[PDB]
C-alpha cells in the first residue's frame, strides 16, 4: 500500500477541448458547389 | 456572373446613347431659325441677305 498525495477533487475541473486543424468551408458537406452554376443553363439574374 | 446584366447593359447602352435627327432637319420646311443652332446661326439669314 502506498499513500500519496493527490490533488482534491474540488480544486480542479475536467475541461472538454475541441481540436482542429483548419476551419470547414461554407459548403462543407457538398462535394460539388460549383454544381449550381454549371446547371444554371438559362443565366442567374 | 454579370450575365442577365449584360442584357440590361444593352438596352441601357442604346437608348442613352443613339439619337435621331428629328423631321425638322430631315423632312420638314423650317427656316435656319429653328433648323440651326441659335447660338452661332442667329444672323446668319440676315448676313447671307446682305
Amino acid at each position: 500500500i502506498k499513500t500519496a498525495p493527490v490533488v482534491p477533487p474540488t480544486e480542479q475541473r475536467d475541461m472538454v477541448q475541441e481540436e482542429r486543424v483548419g476551419t470547414p468551408v461554407k459548403n462543407a458537406g457538398n462535394a460539388n458547389p460549383a454544381a449550381d452554376s454549371d446547371n444554371a443553363t438559362e443565366g442567374v439574374v | 456572373g454579370g450575365e442577365a446584366q449584360l442584357a440590361m447593359g444593352l438596352n441601357d447602352m442604346v437608348a442613352q446613347c443613339f439619337h435621331m435627327h428629328g423631321a425638322q432637319t430631315t423632312m420638314l420646311s423650317t427656316p435656319i431659325i429653328s433648323r440651326a443652332d441659335f447660338g452661332v446661326y442667329h444672323n446668319v439669314v440676315t448676313n447671307m441677305y446682305r
